[PDB]
C-alpha cells in the first residue's frame, strides 16, 4: 500500500486497530513556538508581517507514533495512518533515550513524504541515526510494510523499508547533527509553488532552516514509519515513543525581532479582534 | 504641470509679501528691533547695510528645527546618497528608482527675508503696512473702533 | 549524458571575487541583483544564515560561506542631467544634481569639459560661477533661488 | 509608490532579470506585459492623486496671499474673516510649506 | 529648439562582473581518493567503482594525480566541464611493461 | 487622444481589418481585447484629467463674478482687492474662454 514492491512476509498479525490519538496541549504561538526564521535571512530591531505556513493558534495534536514487539498490521498502513500532505505539517517528534553501560542512545521514529512512493517518482525520507539526522530525496523503491527497528538493543526483525541496493536517482543528500540528550524535536514540513521547504529545533524555539528543494510536482502523503524495539515499555525504564502533527495553513503572522535577530514575540491576526488591530498597524502597540 | 503651478502660487504669495513697502536705507536690525515697548526681535530675520541675507528669525528657526525634511533637508539628504553614509536611507533607494524631489525655485530663506520686510513695515516710517501711522496709535484706532472709549 | 545529477562543477566558478567599491552583478544563494559591495565584520549569522534583510524586501548584506567573511551591500547610482538649454545655442548647460564634481569626472563622463564647478545644487559644467551678480526675471530657473543667464 | 516595484501582478516573478534569464524570449513577453500593465496603473493612480491634491493646495494658498493682502498689510471692515471678532490685529511668518 | 531646461536621461553605470554563491545538495564523489589507493589490482581482476550522485571536476582531478595523456572517445575534452551525466564507472589496472 | 489608436499595446497590429482579416474568431478575440483594454485606459486617463481641470476652471470663474461684483459694479472698502491698492477703478470686456 506504501510500497507495492513486496519485502516481507512473516509475522502479519493483523487484528490490532488502535487510533492516534489527541493531545492535551493547544500549540500557543505568543513565544515563537511555532514559527520559524525566513529561510536563510537575518532581521534586526523590526516587525515584520509574514504571510507563510504556519499552524492555527488553538489547536490540537494527533500522536502517529507505533512501536511493534515483534507483529506488523495492515490496519497499521491505512489511511487511519496514511495521511495526506496540503501544505504541510508541523510536528513535536520525544526523543527517547536508552541506556546500555549508562550509555546515551537517542531514539525516535522516521518520516516519508512522497506521492505514490515508487521508483518512477521522487520521494523524501527523513531518518535519525542517533544525534545523526540523515535526509535524502531519491527515487526509492518502498516496501509493502516499510518498518525500522532500534540500534543500541535491536529487535528480532531486520530494518527493512527498501531494498534498493543500486545508489538510485538522488535529487538531495545531506546530513545534520542535533542534541542527543534533547527532550523533544520540533519540524516543519511544507510546499509551494512545486518547492519544499524543512525546517528544525531541538530546543524549544523558533526552527531553523534545513533546505529547500525544487521538484515541481505536488507531495500528497506523508507517513510516519513504524518502529520495532527490543525493551521501552513501562515494564524497563518507562519510555514512551510519542509523534504529534498538525497541519499547516497560508496565513499572516507578526513576527518581532530584537537587535541580535532572535524572534521575541509572534501574534496570529486572526485569533481574536487586537490581533487583527495589532497585525493590520504592524505593531504590538 | 503640476510643479508648474506650484512654482506660480509660490511666486505670488512672494509677491503679496512685498506688494508696496517701502523702508528707509539707514534702517538696521541690529539696532531697531523694538518700537513703543513692545519687542519684535523674534519676528524679525535680519536686514540693514552689513548683515547677510542667509538668516531666519528665531520663531522661524524654532519652527524648522522640529520638521526634518524642509527643502534644505531634501537636499542634504540626497547629497549623501553617493556611498549612503551609514548605510541606507530610503530616499536614496528611492531616488536610485527614478523618484526624485526638487527644490523650488525661492529658497525659504528668501520667504524669510520676505516676511522680514512685511514685518519692518509697520513699525517705522513710513509706516506702509500700519496705514501711515504708527504701531501703537494703529492698535489704539483699532481698539477705538470695537467699542471702547 | 544531460540528464541527472553527477555534474561538473567548473563551468560555474566560485572564487574570491567579492570586489568592493564598485558596481557588479550578483546571483546570492538564488537572489539576483546588481550592487555596491563593502566589507565588513557582522555579528548576527548564525550558521544557517547568509543574506541580510530589512522589513521593506530589500536584501542590504550577505555573508560568503566561502571565507567566513561579511559585506554589505548599496544601490548603484542612477539619475538624470539638468540641461539648461537657451535657443541658437551649440550646446547646453548641464547640472549633476547633488553629485560632486570629483564624481561626475571621475565615475561618469571622460569626455572634455574645461568648465566645472561645485555648486550648492550639485555639479555644473559649461557654466561660470557668477553668483555675486544677481537677476530680476530668468528663463532658466534652477531651484533653490538660481537661475541660468 | 516604491513597494509597487515587489508585486508579482500574477506574473511569476517581480523581478526582470529573473524572467529574462529563466524564459525563452517568447515565452517572456506574456510575463513581461503584466508588470509592464501593473506598474503603468500603479503610476496612473498616482498621477490622479497628485492632480486632485494640487486643487485643495492652491484654494489655501489663494486664501492666505488673501489673508496677508487684508489682516497684515492692511486692516479691513470684514467681521470674522481674520480671527474671531474683537481682532486688532495680525502678524506672518515663514514655514516649511506654508505661512504662519 | 527653444529655450528651456529639460531632463535629459545618462548612461550611469554598467555592472563590472558576476558573484556567485549556491551551497551545493549533493556531496563530492573524490575520484582522486580512490585512483591513489595503494593496493593497485592487476589485468586479470581489475576493480572498479560506480561513482554516482555527487559532485566532480576535472582540474583538481588531474592535477591531484600524475597524469600523463587523457585522451577522449565520442566526446569532446570541454563537453566535460559542463554537463550532467547520470554515473561515471571507473576502472582502473596496473600495466605489464611490454604489453 | 487621436494617438492612441495607432498603439499595438501588446497586440500583433492596431487595425482591427487586419486582426480580423488574418485570425480565426478563437484567435482574433485575444488580440482585440488587448486593444480595447488599451483604449480603454485611454480614455479612462482622459476623463479624470478633465475632471480635474475643471474645478481649477470653477475657481476662476468663481474670482471673476467676485470682481465683477465688487470692482465692477460698485467700489469695495476692500484694499489690495483689485489692482494695486491705489486702486481707482476697473472696466470688463468678453475675451476668448474668459474676461480681460
Ligand atoms: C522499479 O519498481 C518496479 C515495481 O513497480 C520493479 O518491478 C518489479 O520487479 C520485480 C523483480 O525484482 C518483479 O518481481 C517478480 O517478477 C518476476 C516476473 O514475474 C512474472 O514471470 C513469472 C515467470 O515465472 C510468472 O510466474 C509471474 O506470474 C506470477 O505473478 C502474477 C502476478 O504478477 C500471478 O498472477 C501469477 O499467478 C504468478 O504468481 C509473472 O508473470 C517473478 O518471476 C519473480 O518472482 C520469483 O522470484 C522471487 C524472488 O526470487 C520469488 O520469491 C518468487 O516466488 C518467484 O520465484 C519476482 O518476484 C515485480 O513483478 C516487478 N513489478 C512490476 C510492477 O513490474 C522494478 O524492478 C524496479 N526497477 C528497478 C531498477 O529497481
Ligand atoms: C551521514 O552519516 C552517516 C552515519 O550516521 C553515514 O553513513 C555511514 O556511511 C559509511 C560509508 O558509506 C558506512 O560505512 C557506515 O556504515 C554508514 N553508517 C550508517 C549508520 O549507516 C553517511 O555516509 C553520512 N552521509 C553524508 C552525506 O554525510
Ligand atoms: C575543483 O573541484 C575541487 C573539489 O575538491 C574544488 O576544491 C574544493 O573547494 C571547496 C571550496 O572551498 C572546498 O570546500 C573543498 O575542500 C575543495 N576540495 C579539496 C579537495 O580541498 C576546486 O575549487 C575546483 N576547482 C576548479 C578549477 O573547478
Ligand atoms: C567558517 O566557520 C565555520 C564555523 O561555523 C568553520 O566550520 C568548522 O570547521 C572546523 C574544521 O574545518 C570543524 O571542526 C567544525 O566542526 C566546523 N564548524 C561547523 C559549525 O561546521 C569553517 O571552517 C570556517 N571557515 C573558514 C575558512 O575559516
Ligand atoms: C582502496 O580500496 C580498498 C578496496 O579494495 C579499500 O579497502 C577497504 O578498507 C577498509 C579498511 O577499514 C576495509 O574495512 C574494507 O573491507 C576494504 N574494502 C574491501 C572491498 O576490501 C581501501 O580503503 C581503499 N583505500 C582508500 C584510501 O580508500
Ligand atoms: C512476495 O514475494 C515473496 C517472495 O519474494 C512471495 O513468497 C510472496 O507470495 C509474494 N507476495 C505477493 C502478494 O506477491
Ligand atoms: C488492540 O486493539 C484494541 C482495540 O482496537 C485495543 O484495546 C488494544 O489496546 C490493542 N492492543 C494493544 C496491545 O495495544
Ligand atoms: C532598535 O530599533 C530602533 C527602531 O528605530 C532603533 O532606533 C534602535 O537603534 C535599535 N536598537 C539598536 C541597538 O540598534
Ligand atoms: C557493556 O558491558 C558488557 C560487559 O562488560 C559488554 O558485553 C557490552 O557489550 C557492553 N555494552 C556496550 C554498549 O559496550
Ligand atoms: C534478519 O537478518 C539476519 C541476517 O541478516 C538473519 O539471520 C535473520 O533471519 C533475519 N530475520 C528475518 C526475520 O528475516
Ligand atoms: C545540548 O548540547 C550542549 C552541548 O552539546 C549541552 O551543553 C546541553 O546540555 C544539551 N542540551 C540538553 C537539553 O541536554
Ligand atoms: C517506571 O515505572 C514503573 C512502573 O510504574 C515504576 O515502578 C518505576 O519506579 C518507574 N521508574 C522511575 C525511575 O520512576
Ligand atoms: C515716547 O517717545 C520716546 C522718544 O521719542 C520713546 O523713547 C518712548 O518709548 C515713547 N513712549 C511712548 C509711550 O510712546
Ligand atoms: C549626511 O552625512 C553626513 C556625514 O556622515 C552627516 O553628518 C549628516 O548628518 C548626513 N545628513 C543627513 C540628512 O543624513
Ligand atoms: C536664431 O533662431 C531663430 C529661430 O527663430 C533663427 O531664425 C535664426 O536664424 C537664428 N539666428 C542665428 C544667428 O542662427
Ligand atoms: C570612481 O573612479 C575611481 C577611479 O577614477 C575609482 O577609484 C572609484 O572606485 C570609482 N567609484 C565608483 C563608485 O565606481
Ligand atoms: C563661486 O563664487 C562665489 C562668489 O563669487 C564664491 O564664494 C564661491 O566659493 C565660488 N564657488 C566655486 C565652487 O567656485
Amino acid at each position: 500500500v506504501i510500497g507495492d514492491f513486496n519485502c516481507t512476509n512473516s509475522f502479519i498479525n493483523d487484528y490490532n486497530k488502535t487510533i492516534p490519538r489527541i493531545s492535551e496541549d493547544v500549540v500557543d504561538v505568543s513565544l515563537g513556538l511555532g514559527t520559524y526564521y525566513v529561510l536563510n535571512r537575518v532581521y534586526l530591531n523590526t516587525t515584520l508581517l509574514f504571510t507563510g505556513y504556519f499552524p492555527k493558534s488553538g489547536a490540537n495534536f494527533r500522536d502517529l507514533a507505533l512501536k511493534g514487539s515483534k507483529y506488523l498490521s495492515t490496519l497499521w498502513y491505512k489511511p487511519p495512518f496514511l495521511s495526506d500532505f496540503n501544505n504541510g505539517i508541523f510536528s513535536k517528534v520525544k526523543n527517547t533515550k536508552l541506556y546500555v553501560n549508562n550509555t546515551l542512545y537517542s531514539e525516535f521514529s522516521t518520516i516519508v513524504i512522497g506521492s505514490v512512493f515508487v521508483n518512477t517518482s521522487y520521494t523524501i525520507v527523513v531518518q535519525p541515526h542517533n544525534g545523526i539526522l540523515e535526509i535524502t530525496a531519491c527515487q526509492y523503491t518502498m516496501c509493502e510494510y516499510p518498518h525500522t527497528v532500534c540500534k543500541s538493543k535491536g529487535s528480532i526483525r531486520n530494518e527493512s523499508w527498501h531494498i534498493d541496493s543500486s545508489e538510485p536517482l538522488c535529487l538531495f543528500k545531506k546530513n545534520f547533527t542535533y542534541n542527543v540528550s534533547a527532550d523533544w524535536l520540533y519540524f516543519h514540513f511544507y510546499q509551494e509553488r512545486g518547492v519544499f521547504y524543512a525546517y528544525y529545533a531541538d530546543v524549544g524555539m523558533p526552527t531553523t532552516f534545513l533546505f529547500s528543494l525544487y521538484l515541481g510536482t505536488i507531495l500528497s502523503h506523508y507517513y510516519v514509519m513504524p518502529l520495532t524495539c527490543k525493551a521501552i515499555s513501562s515494564n524497563t525504564d518507562n519510555e514512551t515513543l510519542e509523534y504529534w502533527v498538525t497541519p499547516l495553513s497560508r496565513r499572516q503572522y507578526l513576527l518581532n525581532f530584537d537587535e541580535h535577530g532572535v524572534i521575541t514575540n509572534a501574534v496570529d491576526c486572526s485569533s481574536s479582534f487586537l490581533s487583527e488591530i495589532q497585525c493590520k498597524t504592524q505593531s504590538f502597540a | 504641470e503640476v510643479n508648474d503651478l506650484l512654482d506660480i502660487t509660490q511666486l505670488q504669495v512672494a509677491n503679496a509679501l512685498m506688494q508696496g513697502v517701502t523702508l528707509s536705507s539707514n534702517l538696521n536690525t541690529n539696532l531697531h528691533s523694538d518700537v513703543d515697548n513692545i519687542d519684535f526681535k523674534s519676528l524679525l530675520g535680519c536686514l540693514g547695510s552689513q548683515c547677510g541675507s542667509s538668516s531666519r528669525s528665531l520663531l522661524e528657526d524654532l519652527l524648522f528645527n522640529k520638521v526634518k525634511l524642509s527643502d534644505v533637508g531634501f537636499v542634504e539628504a540626497y547629497n549623501n546618497c553617493t556611498g549612503g553614509s551609514e548605510i541606507r536611507d530610503l530616499l536614496c533607494v528611492q531616488s536610485f528608482n527614478g523618484i526624485k524631489v526638487l527644490p523650488p525655485i525661492l529658497s525659504e530663506t528668501q520667504i524669510s527675508g520676505y516676511t522680514t520686510a512685511a514685518t519692518v513695515a509697520a513699525m517705522f516710517p513710513p509706516w506702509s503696512a500700519a496705514a501711515g501711522v504708527p504701531f501703537s496709535l494703529n492698535v489704539q484706532y483699532r481698539i477705538n473702533g470695537l467699542g471702547v472709549t | 549524458i544531460n540528464s541527472g545529477t553527477t555534474c561538473s562543477n567548473d563551468l560555474l566558478y566560485s572564487n574570491t571575487e567579492v570586489s568592493t567599491g564598485v558596481c557588479v552583478n550578483y546571483d546570492l544563494y538564488g537572489i539576483t541583483g546588481q550592487g555596491i559591495f563593502k566589507e565588513v565584520s557582522a555579528a548576527y549569522y548564525n550558521n544557517w544564515q547568509n543574506l541580510l534583510y530589512d522589513s521593506n524586501g530589500n536584501i542590504i548584506g550577505f555573508k560568503d560561506f566561502l571565507t567566513n567573511k561579511t559585506y554589505t551591500i548599496l544601490p548603484c547610482y542612477s539619475g538624470r542631467v539638468s540641461a539648461a538649454f537657451y535657443q541658437n545655442s551649440s550646446s547646453p548647460a548641464l547640472l549633476y544634481r547633488n553629485l560632486k564634481c570629483s564624481y561626475v569626472l571621475n565615475n561618469i563622463s571622460f569626455i572634455s569639459q574645461p568648465f566645472y564647478f561645485d555648486s550648492y545644487l550639485g555639479c555644473v559644467l559649461n557654466a561660470v560661477n557668477l553668483t555675486s551678480y544677481s537677476v530680476s526675471s530668468c528663463d532658466l530657473r534652477m531651484g533653490s533661488g538660481f537661475c541660468i543667464d | 509608490l516604491l513597494q509597487q516595484l515587489f508585486n508579482k501582478f500574477g506574473a511569476i516573478s517581480s523581478s526582470l532579470q529573473e524572467i529574462l534569464s529563466r524564459l525563452d524570449p517568447p515565452e517572456a513577453q506574456v510575463q513581461i506585459d503584466r508588470l509592464i500593465n501593473g506598474r503603468l496603473t500603479a503610476l496612473n493612480a498616482y498621477v490622479s492623486q497628485q492632480l486632485s491634491d494640487i486643487t485643495l493646495i492652491k484654494a489655501g494658498a489663494s486664501r492666505a496671499i488673501e489673508k496677508v493682502n487684508e489682516c497684515v498689510k492692511s486692516q479691513s471692515p470684514r467681521i470674522n474673516f481674520c480671527g474671531n471678532g474683537n481682532h486688532i490685529l495680525s502678524l506672518v511668518q515663514n514655514a516649511p510649506y506654508g505661512l504662519l | 529648439p527653444n529655450t528651456g531646461v529639460y531632463d535629459l536621461s545618462g548612461f550611469t553605470v554598467k555592472p563590472v562582473a558576476t558573484v556567485y554563491r549556491r551551497i551545493p545538495n549533493l556531496p563530492d564523489c573524490d575520484i582522486d581518493n580512490w585512483l591513489n589507493n595503494v593496493s593497485v589490482p592487476s589485468p586479470l581482476n581489475w576493480e572498479r567503482r560506480i561513482f554516482s550522485n555527487c559532485n566532480f571536476n576535472l582540474s583538481t582531478l588531474l592535477r591531484l594525480v600524475h597524469v600523463d595523456s587523457f585522451s577522449c572517445n565520442n566526446l569532446d575534452k570541454s563537453k566535460i566541464f559542463g554537463s550532467c551525466f547520470n554515473s561515471i564507472t571507473v576502472d582502473k589496472f596496473a600495466i605489464p611493461n611490454r604489453r
